[PDB]
């Protein structure tokens, strides 16, 4: 047979892309979040373009593209760096880009230490359930619909088709080489578990990047176009509890 | 806005 999705998300699947950061300069706190804040502005278009390419994505409202992509993004950019960090570095550092990668000693300086032991910590995740490359692929996809506003979408129906049948592909993808039911329905279980983990990340993350939108001109950061303004109306929504996640698991 | 303008 012929694996048709899989060959649509390995086809769309980004490249490398850099933040463009000086590492002849010694690390600060403003540089280091200067750089991560215009790595993201970097991700987020290639994230559009990413989105725009999937599977049955342009079925959603045009409002409602927008609005997954919006919200999403942090978990999609945090989970696709972690494994970066798995595959390039085996999860000793945080490799945000080629050029920012994240040692004990930046992690501290970024002042999201905390935060940044759970990044490795999912990045092991990676090792330890053996993910493969076609897992990643399909989960990532996934996290795109892993979160939605209370109030629903413009057009919430096409939204839950989708969210579906991606679900009904990592399903697949579990039971491709695995001919056992109870061992579809382990893995089915440790993934779901993962991409659950994602999302308290993604929400720490959130508030930080909030908090340091609102003061970043006290402390030299400096906030791209889109960042800033997604940061201000979509990420509030989040942290006020108008737009939360999907867990499998509660 | 930019981001708009991937869509519009
Ligand atoms: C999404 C990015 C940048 C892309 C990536 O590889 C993951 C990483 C996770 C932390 C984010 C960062 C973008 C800029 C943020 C939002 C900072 O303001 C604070 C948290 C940073």
């Amino acid at each position: 047979c012929q694996p048709i999705f899989l060959n649509v998300l390995e086809a769309i699947e980004p490249g490398v892309v850099c933040a463009g950061h000086d590492n002849n300069q010694p690390d600060s706190f403003a540089a280091l979040l200067s750089s991560l804040n215009e790595l993201g502005e970097r991700q987020l278009v290639h994230v559009v373009k990413w989105a725009k390419a999937l599977p049955g994505f342009r079925n959603l409202h045009v409002d409602d593209q927008m609005a997954v992509i919006q919200y999403s993004w942090m978990g999609l950019m945090v989970f696709a760096m972690g494994w970066r960090s798995f595959t390039n570095v085996n999860s000793r550092m945080l490799y945000f880009a080629p050029d920012l990668v994240f040692n004990e000693y930046r992690m501290h300086k970024s002042r999201m230490y905390s935060q940044c032991v759970r990044m490795r910590h999912l990045s092991q995740e990676f090792g330890w359930l053996q993910i493969t490359p076609q897992e990643f692929l399909c989960m990532k996809a996934l996290l795109l619909f892993s979160i939605i506003p209370v109030d629903g979408l413009k057009n919430q129906k096409f939204f839950d088709e989708l969210r579906m049948n991606y679900i009904k592909e990592l399903d697949r993808i579990i039971a491709c080489k695995r001919k056992n039911p109870t061992s579809c329905s382990r893995r089915f279980y440790q993934l779901t578990k993962l991409l659950d983990s994602v999302q308290p990340i993604a929400r720490e993350l959130h508030q930080f990047t909030f908090d340091l939108l609102i003061k970043s001109h006290m402390v030299s950061v400096d906030f791209p176009e889109m960042m800033a303004e997604i940061i201000s109306v979509q990420v509030p929504k989040i942290l006020s509890g108008k737009v939360k996640p999907i867990y499998f698991h509660t | 806005s930019r981001f708009a303008d991937f869509f519009r």
